[PDB]
Parts: structure tokens; C-alpha cells; sequence
């Protein structure tokens, strides 16, 4: 009965056609197309610093395009930027709100970003403000918690939210520019594209989305993933891009493909993954564990070809240098850690 | 939904948009997997040459070294 | 604290662990093992019967243990109990809704039950009434919509409700003896064991559930379909069962492998599954579709080995007698008709 | 044997229901597909004969006729 | 010494160059790709004639352009023309030899061939001289026994021998026209392209070649049996073929994928395949056993349709009618028969 | 030699003559067995339904008995 | 006898029997079993002796049990024991033909022996006579090459030959003790069980044979190899054992499992191999090229872990020391280099 | 066996022989590869910990140094 069955019969073969569409292009994996390229061997990262500071769970971090200068935050309410090179401060900004769940760097490293339970993002001019650092634009919006943030440009954010939606600002108005809605679950992460023209969402949905910037509409959106994706990370050429899961694995997508073209896991491995990202070439998949352990794999081959321990708790961020110079990681365990 | 219409819509004009949104996904033209693997494989081979954190980097040039 | 946190989390491991065994033990499709089997043979059933009356859409129907009576659910509220064998309407119950999703005639052929939007499972007293046939009791206690319903005998009942839950009832005290939680999405159907000691449902969440009918506890939970389970049916030796979803799909699930042996589809064939049911033997497995048609399926080797094409509408219900001599269609174009 | 009104759980209780449900299932003895699906064909195979669905029925033993 | 090494381990290098080309190239089995066909069925042909005549095993038979009238050789040295639809015997041409191992029927209808271990093709003319059918020529040119041969018109014929060569051979004149090396093994049998163009030989060495009648060359060799191939059949368009074989295997090629698309057989049928036949559409694929059966296998499905059971002896040869209304199938046990 | 040909060749010439096909063969441009399983899918489909074998034939059409 | 030899249509059934109890165990592979397993580091072994003293093609090398003395075999007409600590040649034994092909080491350190185009088997004295080190003795019985030989103590030694078969020999009375005969090709390759019970032959004819020692029987034969099986090595354990082929793969098979484990190659790799040997852990298997280069595999996961590329042609042979502290490799440009 | 010549056999023979070896071969107990592959992941696992070629050979313990 009702017209509302009729769009569901609609909807549900529209959703089998392309599946059938999908299962038509599946025509191999990645591992079987690098049969005949040989394998890393076995990647072996050492810690360099462990970047002491944060009094409770550190919940993000983000390296400053110089390859230098990274931000981080922890529940202790205290949003961090530190100079990985020489171990210290050079900023210790402490927010009206210990709930930080996110947070990003300008790519020109003239401000910062936070937010979480507090629903809102707030920007940080760390330069053409001397001395009193402080929030210079709180961005209002969102109706749920704030779950990560990428900066577009000084005057331009975009923000993904428990409210189940991801939202471009402009500063100076610190109004909601663009709303992207599709996904049903409140969205996790987000990524950027090397243009920044388009990005990726992964919401709690299972399903990860592409949105066009511009537009402010979906592209696609990807299945795979039986579980929630809590890490997202573009890869390098803008062709394809990494998820993080709750279901223990790590999935490539290729944007063309409209599918994944390889998944990571290992049947012993059923901690959820919190982070990931590429090595600079993208030949390496390092993803973050809540084992306290981050494993690096062979994207090409779908090996384990590392892994990088050290974290007294749950590895909750890790970032890889514009430079592919080192990666940090993040953890509950309140410290981080460089390697290289 | 959109900037031009923050929050505004039935429990039924969702199961429209969405039908809408399916029936321009299904025409997404799609490469085959194997195509994008090669071109991915690729990219990654004429790029792991200077990959630092898998070919590594000399001490003496590694940013993150001693002091000296 | 976590306390939310490690609970959800220690969920997920669980199913990742659940998926990973599952895996383990899938080493084979039913369609392989059976190489060697010969075909069925063209299944051409012809129309033996049409039963006409609903001057509307007909929405369940249940073969009486005698393999004759019938009783079928019509949206006009009315509740049919048919002679196959002469086409006479024995009786035509009027309904205090028109909305009946479900009826079922009990094993003895005393009673006959059915419900729908009035979340009611409403039971007739057929033989002992003399004279007109009358309500003797109306079940109330979901708060859902009455998906479908069985008789264990004429005391006993189960039900299967769009609130999410099952329950067994007692019909004589009117109340709930047992219910079963554990669904997160509408319960759609349900069938019971050959010895009614179990019985398995399928919902809206996509997955199906063993219960223990006395114990009152799932004992497992069936993954594997994309959409929710619009049909299930217990397969004659009480070791598996069959599903059909909105997925375009019909899946053979073992107790004893806990997961399914064998899916049955064509690439094209995108609509939904309304119902499912096996011959006598298992050999052919029967399911309605919303495209108007029923596919006759080789149990063994997945091959669709006849059609049952007559209805002008959806087929929303089928039966196959208990004598295995004939199967039942039920369609929104007012029919019922019987092959063999 | 137990009745439950859902509306008497919380989120909480849910969810500690839920994964106590998993902790059951996780320790579910799984028999192989392969051992499964040749008793499911051995069953099948020993009745395929007798089913009138299957084998046919002589019309003068049809009472559908 | 000389340079003999080079030549073997190109061999080898090429060998393994096309076995890589053609691995790359087969992602599918025929079985796979018919996913959405519906199987024949099972399929239960009778005995419509037993053709009774010959005192000795039969080993090869040909039906002839009206699909009525067909010639069969037994080892008593006798050819017999027989009229299928009468029963009647048109001839029973005495032989020079007895070991006859194969036989053929001019599409005009005007001749008929035969030959064995006498290394010798005859000819007989059986109409334009009517009255005593008599050797109108006698091929001579092979040094081994003509296991095949098939007229391409009146003046011109193909032979498969003993020898490990086939020959194209002017009739009138008897001189060999083409010799057509290459087969490492005696060959086995042969079959004309409809266009006449090519014809495919199988031999002992375990391969099918494809030759160009005209240029007298090989154009592809087609391997994957692990035993001689007794008989080889073309498809209807000229694109594939069929081989029978001692492993107990039948086997489609397609000439454009230089490989085979679909291999049929059961691992309880250990006897190795006398003949091989499509049906009129080539859905069916109808071969002779050792065991005195002949199973019809479902072409697209490779489902073993069928059994052809009636011969006390090793089915030899088979045929199926140009109208393709039935199919013959020779045995040692002296019998013909013809089923539909 | 002149239409015919015996083969007594030797060794070298053999092995010779054999890498010389090969070298012909490793040239061919092969077609992806997918297309050509589906060519012969739709090949077979719109003849095999009028096929007197997979078909059968009614009694009083049937030129043998 | 007559016609069809029930002999030779036996032998094809047996066969394929054989093949399908084997496809019916071939549930997966090696590298399947294996995904767990990190991979081994990239090896990078490098030369730490470069052997000098031949002028000519190597052919053989066998490091002697105590892991330090080793004999090579020369075009040249020269057999020499090295000292691949020193570099120093402790002998540098002449021999009559200059066509060797093979050479073995004695357990005890007592003698070494050699063979080739001259059909025979020569043992020398290097120890107990000290002086002009002469032939012990000239084993004379092989009516072909002489391909491989492995002394089982000082008194028995096995030889592989051309002639199609392998024999064992009682070195004091010159004579054979028992001949192995099955092979329908030239034998070119032996490796003698741990135990030296029964030891395996790789030959032409791509088939691989386990032989009883004491029983004198042949017990299994494998198969897989698209052609000569050139060289073959025990696995530690004594359950497997690998191949080297001109099908340019190297295979495992397990005795147990009658078929094998793992198949080791790349498409880019269409070349031949001469030789293949295991590290002490079975982890890696090491094997030489027709391309001049040495590839090491890993056995688990089946990937190119190495290449030792260091001679200006074909390496035509290696061993790895029975401490596994190294690796030597023999080549056709007159070197022999040791690896760790 | 004992000690056989080869020119000593005929083809009868040896077709006699390789059906006699295949008649033998046929009755093997066949193990499950799956079953031959943990087996052996198992052994090399026990012991690559300590393969010099493996995990590498320190410079003042390398014989050839």
C-alpha cells in the first residue's frame, strides 16, 4: 500500500542494478595485477621524538605544510602546536571546551582549528595576532558534535559532524557557505582532494561519499565496509582514496572504478582502525589500531610490511609529512611520537 | 539537505531524493578495476623511488637527527 | 570514563572475530559439491486453480495441514478459507481491518489467525463454533504492525512484529509466554522448525535469527543479505532454512556452518523477493516476486529450473502443500492460483 | 520462557545485551560449508524422486486435475 | 656440435610466452558468463530405430545431406547405406579391407568414402553409376591408416592418418594436393569449417590444429587435454570446436581466444570419448563414451543433460542430422540408433 | 616436393621448423574468453529454443517413430 | 591386444583417476595459507668469495658437509675442491673428457665424483692416498649421459642418466645394485631424502619420481611442469621437495598431498631455471637462471624476497652450505661466488 | 626391484610396467594440500627466526668475512 513503497521497490533496484554494475568491473584485485613487483621487504620506523606535553588522551593531530610545525589537542582541553624538529611549544592554546574531537592546520600556518562536543569549529589566527593567541571565528552550525575539519584556505573550511552532515564556512561571516547532505549516520571524517575542487566523507553509515566543493552535492558513494569508517585520507593523484573501519580492515577506493580495488586485513586483526594515511609515494598504508599499535602496509602488494609500536593506549591519529620525511603518531596515552 | 534548504523534508520526500540521487549513480560510467589497479600500481612505481620512509634517509640528513 | 565507549567497541571485535571464523569453514558453494548431480529437468507447472474473490489485493495465504484448505488474507478485510479442490469459499471472514499483513491456519484446522496495521494477531474459531464462525481471542501486545504468525498447536502462537520483536503466546490466558528481542529493524516474516523447537525470523536489519522457542533466546544470527528479509522458510529436516530479499536474492543458510551454502540470482533480476518456499523434497526452491512472477529454483544447483507466470501483479505469498503436491501463488491482482 | 517490554531497556541496556548476544555466537562450533552442503545434497538426493513438484504426477492421481 | 640448445630453449621461452598471453586473456569460464541462462533441463531422448545389419563392431558413421539416408563401416569389410526413416538397406558395399576406421558422405550425395589400416581413402560412386557400387578411386599416399576423412564437394577431399599428416587430395587425379605437418602424434580425426576454409585436426600428441586449407599451413595449435584426441568437431558459425578425448574430457575452443572457453566432464567418468557432436543450435554437445553411454552435455551450462543408453558396447562413432530432427550413435556392439 | 611431402627431416630441422610456428602463434591477437563466451552465449540462445533435440519433437511430426 | 590396447586406454583411466582424487584434495595454496606471515625483509646478500681457477663453463658445484670445502665441475676438463674460506684450491683434479656435467661430494669429505657426455661416473681418492689424486674408480652401465650423482656413503653412490633412467651403485665391486627405471625421458636432476631412504629424480619428460632406496621401486610420480624438469632439492623436513623447470617455474610438492603445495614465478619471467636449493629453514628457496640471474623466493608467501645478480652468464648452479651460513653459485662464466 | 636393462624391454613391457606403477599410484592416500600447507608454514615458522640467510649474518660471525 502507499505511493512510499513504490519509491521504496524503486530504490532498492536501483540499488541492486549497481551492485550488478559493480560486480561487472570487479575484474581483479591489486595484489594480483603487482604479481611481478617485488615487496618492500620489511619496514622497520624507529621513534626519533616523543613529543611530551598533553596531561590526558591527545584526539587528533595535523602537520603544518612545512613538514615542521604540527598541531595536536587531548581531552585535557589544550590545542598544541609544537616544532617537531627541536621538541618544544610553540603554541599552547587551552580551549573553553576539554572535548576536543578534531583539529586542523592552515596550509599557509597563519591559523589553526578545534571543536567537538561543543558542535562548533573554531579558527585560530596564530600569526597576524602577536602574543594573545585566541579563537579569532567560531563557526555555528551543526547540530552534532564536530568529528574532523580540513582547511580549504584561510577564509574557507569544510567540517564533517555527528549531525549527519559535512559543511563548508566562510570565515568572515562565519556563515555555512555549503551543506552537504546524503549520508543516514553521523560522518566521521572527511579528505580533501589534491585540487580541494572535490572531497571525501566517511560517515557511520558504512559508506564513504564524494562531494563536489562547488556544487555541494554527492558525487557517489561508496560501499564496502560492514562497519563504521572512522578514517578517510585521499591519495595522492586524486584517483583514489584509503578508508579506516571498524570491521579491522583498510579499503583503497578508486574514485573511476566506483569500487574498492583492495582491502588490508589480517583474519587475526579485529581492532578497529581509527587513522590512516599514504606514505608520499602511496606505495605505504599506515593506519592507526586501537591494539596501541599502527601497522604499515604494502598497498601494493597488500602486505603488513611494518609496524610501528610504541603507545601506551589506543593510536588515535597519525599524520605523514608533506615531504614523506616522517610520520607522528597520536594516542590516549597522552604522547606522541615521531618516526622516520 | 543543500545550502538552499537547510533542513526541510518529509519522511517521504527523502526516499525521492534518493531514488533521484540512485538513478544518476546508476549511470556512473565505470573503469574496470584491473585498469585502475594498473594505473595505480603505476603511479606508485615511477614514485617509490624517493619515498623516504621506504628507501630511508642517512642520519647526517635526517631532519629528525641528533644536534649536531 | 568509556563504559559506551568499550561497549561498542567491544562489539565490534566480536562480529569482526564472528566474520573471521565464518570464513574459515567457507570453503565451498552448494552449486560446486553438487558437479555431478543431473538437472531437474524443465519445471512447467500449469494453473490447476484461480481462486477468485478478494476484489483486492491479496497479501498472505497458508496451506491448511490437509493440503486442500487454504486460508488467504485479502485487503479488502477479509479472511478467505478456500476448497482447492472445488474452488468453494467455505468461509469469508469479515475483518475489523483491512489492513491483514498476515493469517495462518492452524495445524488442526480448528482455528485460523491473522493481523496487520491493528498490530493484532486476531485468532477464528473454524470447528467447535456451531454455526458462524467467530473471534475467540485478540492478542494485544506489540506495539508494531503484525508481520506474520504460526501456530505451534491451538493453544500456542508466534509472531513476528514491525516493533522489532517475536513473541510465543499463550492464546487461552491471551498473553505473551515468551518474546524475542534481538532484531534492530521491522521482523518481516518467520517460520518454525519441522519440530517446533526453533523457529528463525527475518527482518529490515538484513539478517535473520535462530530462536530457542522454550529457552526464549537467539541462538544465532544470520548475515549475508544486503536488504531486509521480506521471506523466510525452515528447509524439511530442520538443519537450514531460505530467505528472500529485497536484494534480488534467496540464500540457503546451515544451522551447523552458520552461514549461508548457496545464493540464488541472475544479474537480471532487480526486483524483490515477497516470499519463499522448497517442494516437498528441498529439491526446488519457489519465492514470489515483485516483478509479477515466482522463479522455480534447483535447491542443488542453483539454476532457476521453471517460472510460474499468471498473475498481472506482484506475487506477495506462496505455499506448497504439505502432500507436496501443489504449490500455492498469491498476488495484488486478487488471486490465488495452484500448480503442479 | 522470559518476557521482556522494550520499552523498559535503555541505549545502555541494549548494547550490554547485544554484545552478551556476541560473546555466545563468537564461541558457535561451525561445521564446514563442504560437510554441510553434501548432507544437505544427500537429503535432497534420497527424496528428489518422491516429489510431485520434481517428478510429476500421473494425471489420473492428480486431484488438482 | 651445433646450435641445438638455441633452438630448444626458444622453443621453451615462446611456449611459455603464449601460455602467459593466454593466461591473461581467460577471465571467464562459458558456465560463469551464463549465469542468467536457464538450463535444458534434462533431456530424455529414445530409440526410434536399431539398425541391424552389420555382424561386426561399427567405427564410424556419416548421416548424409537429407538427414535420411546414412552410411555406416564395420570391421567385416562392409559399407551400408541405409535409409534411417525405412530401416531399409540402399547398399552393403563389400571392402577390400576390413579394418575400416572411417567413413563419409559427399554433400551431393553422389559418393561415399571409407578407409582404415589399408593407409587408403576409396571412393565409391553410388549413383551416377547405378547398377554395382564400385570403387571409383583409391587415394594412395599415406604411410599409415586413414583414421578420418570428409569430402569438401565431389572432387575434393580431406584425410587425417596414422602418418601424423593430413592431405587435401584431387580426386579424379588422386594426387595430393596439400599435405598439411605439424601434429607430433598420429591424428585422430578432422573436421571441416562450414566455409570450408579450414578444418581442425586432433591427434595423439594431445592438440587440435587449425588449418588453412588453402595455403596448406597451420594457423593455431590448441592445447589443455592430457590425452589423445579421438574425435573434434566444428561449431555451426566457424568460430569454435569441440574435441572428445581419452582424459575422460570433451572440450570447446574458440579460435579468436587461441584457447579453450569450456571443458566438460565429471570426476566419476573416467573413460575416455570415442566422438563428439553439437545439435542443430549447438546448445547441445553430444559425445560417445567407452562405457557404451553417450551423455548430452548442456553446452552453456556444462550440466550432463542427458544419456543416450541402449548399446552393449563401446559407442564408436555418432551424428547428428543436418535437419538436426535426430542423432545416430554407432557401437561395437554392430548396432546403429537412432533417438530423439 | 611438388604437391606432397615426406617427413624425414632431421633433428635441427624439426625443432627448427617448430620454434618457426611458434614464432607465429605468440603473434596472435587473442580475444578475452569473456567476450567470447558471451558471443557464444548469444549465438547458441536465439537458435537452441527451435532445436528439435532440446526442444523434443510432437509425436505426429517426428520422421522416425 | 587387437585394435585398442586395453593396456594403453588403461593407463589413460588410471590417469585420470589419479587427477581427479588429486583436484578433488587441491583445496588452496601455499601463499593462501600464508597471509598472516610478514614478509621476510628484503635479502640483499652480497659476495663475500669470488672463487677464481676455471677457464671455462661451470656445470656443477656441491659444497662438501662441512660446509666449507665444495668441488665444481668444468667444460674445461677440470674438477676442483675449494676452500671457500681461503679461496684456496686444495685440488684441481683433470679429467679425461672435458664434457662433465655433473660432480658430488661424499659425505665423509673422502672423494668427490663426476660424469657427463662420457656416460660415466668417476670417483677419485683425495684423502687416504695422499699424492697424485687418482679415480678410484670408472662406474660404467649407463648408456647415456651421466646427469647428476649424490654419494649416499663411500661405498654407494646414486646416478641420474640421459638413458632415461637412475641407478644404485656399490662403488668397490663397480657394479649396480638396483636400477630405476619409469622416467620416459632423460633424467636430469636427483636429490637424496635427509634420511636417504628414497630420494627424488626431476627429468624431460616434466614429471618428477620418489624412489624407495631399499625397496628399488618407484612409489609416486609427480606432475605440473609444462616441460624439463631441470633441477630438484629436498626439503629439510623430508615431506616436500622443489623443482626447477624450462616452463620457467619452481614448484613444491609435498609427498603426502601427491601434488603441489606452491608454484613459484612471474609473467615477466619466461626463461629457464638450472638449479633451486632451500635456506636451513626452508623460508627461502633460492634458484638459478638461464637470464644470469639467481632468484630468492619466499617460500610462504611466494614472493621474490632477492636477487643475487653477480655473473656475466647463465648460472648453472648453486647449493646452499648444510649450516645454511651460505649460498655459492656456479655459472658458465667460469666463476663460482659465495653469498650471505 | 633389482637390476634392469633398458634394451632388454620391449613396448609391451613397458606399457605393462606403467600401468602396474599407475595401479599402485592410484590406491595413494591422498592428504588435503590445505592440511601439507599449514605443516609446512608451521616447520619454516618454527626456525626462519634463526636462518642466517633469513634474518642476516653479523659481521664477526660471518666465516667469510
Amino acid at each position: 500500500m502507499s505511493e512510499l513503497d513504490q519509491l521504496r521497490q524503486e530504490a532498492e533496484q536501483l540499488k541492486n542494478q549497481i551492485r550488478d554494475a559493480r560486480k561487472a568491473c570487479a575484474d581483479a584485485t591489486l595484489s594480483q595485477i603487482t604479481n611481478n613487483i617485488d615487496p618492500v621487504g620489511r619496514i622497520q620506523m624507529r621513534t626519533r621524538r616523543t613529543l611530551r606535553g598533553h596531561l590526558a588522551k591527545i584526539y587528533a593531530m595535523h602537520w603544518g605544510t612545512d613538514s615542521r610545525l604540527l598541531v595536536s589537542a587531548s581531552q585535557d582541553g589544550k590545542l598544541i602546536i609544537w616544532d617537531s624538529y627541536t621538541t618544544n611549544k610553540v603554541h599552547a592554546i587551552p580551549l573553553r571546551s576539554s572535548w576536543v574531537m578534531t583539529c586542523a592546520y592552515a596550509p599557509s600556518g597563519n591559523y589553526v582549528a578545534c571543536g567537538g562536543l561543543d558542535n562548533i569549529c573554531s579558527i585560530y589566527n596564530l600569526k597576524t595576532r602577536e602574543g594573545n593567541v585566541r579563537v579569532s571565528r567560531e563557526l555555528a552550525g551543526h547540530t552534532g558534535y564536530l568529528s574532523c575539519c580540513r582547511f580549504l584556505d584561510d577564509n574557507q573550511i569544510v567540517t564533517s559532524s555527528g549531525d549527519t552532515t559535512c559543511a563548508l564556512w566562510d570565515i568572515e561571516t562565519g556563515q555555512q557557505t555549503t551543506t552537504f547532505t546524503g549520508h543516514t549516520g553521523d560522518v566521521m571524517s572527511l579528505s580533501l582532494a589534491p585540487d580541494t575542487r572535490l572531497f571525501v566523507s566517511g560517515a557511520c553509515d558504512a559508506s564513504a561519499k564524494l562531494w563536489d566543493v562547488r556544487e555541494g552535492m554527492c558525487r557517489q558513494t561508496f560501499t564496502g565496509h560492514e562497519s563504521d569508517i572512522n578514517a578517510i585520507c585521499f591519495f595522492p593523484n586524486g584517483n583514489a582514496f584509503a578508508t579506516g573501519s571498524d570491521d579491522a580492515t583498510c579499503r583503497l577506493f578508486d574514485l573511476r572504478a566506483d569500487q574498492e580495488l583492495m582491502t588490508y586485513s589480517h583474519d587475526n586483526i579485529i581492532c578497529g582502525i581509527t587513522s590512516v594515511s599514504f606514505s608520499k609515494s602511496g606505495r605505504l598504508l599506515l593506519a592507526g589500531y586501537d591494539d596501541f599499535n599502527c601497522n604499515v602496509w604494502d598497498a601494493l602488494k597488500a602486505d603488513r610490511a611494518g609496524v610501528l609500536a610504541g603507545h601506551d593506549n589506543r593510536v588515535s591519529c597519525l599524520g605523514v609529512t608533506d615531504d614523506g620525511m616522517a610520520v607522528a603518531t597520536g594516542s590516549w596515552d597522552s604522547f606522541l611520537k615521531i618516526w622516520n | 539537505a543543500p545550502v538552499i534548504n537547510i533542513e526541510d523534508l518529509t519522511e517521504k520526500d527523502k526516499l525521492k531524493m534518493e531514488v533521484d540521487q540512485l538513478k544518476k549513480e546508476v549511470t556512473l560510467e565505470r573503469m574496470l578495476v584491473s585498469k585502475c589497479c594498473e594505473e595505480f600500481r603505476d603511479y606508485v612505481e615511477e614514485r617509490s623511488g624517493e619515498d623516504p620512509l621506504v628507501k630511508g634517509i642517512p642520519e647526517d640528513k635526517n631532519p629528525f637527527k641528533e644536534l649536531k
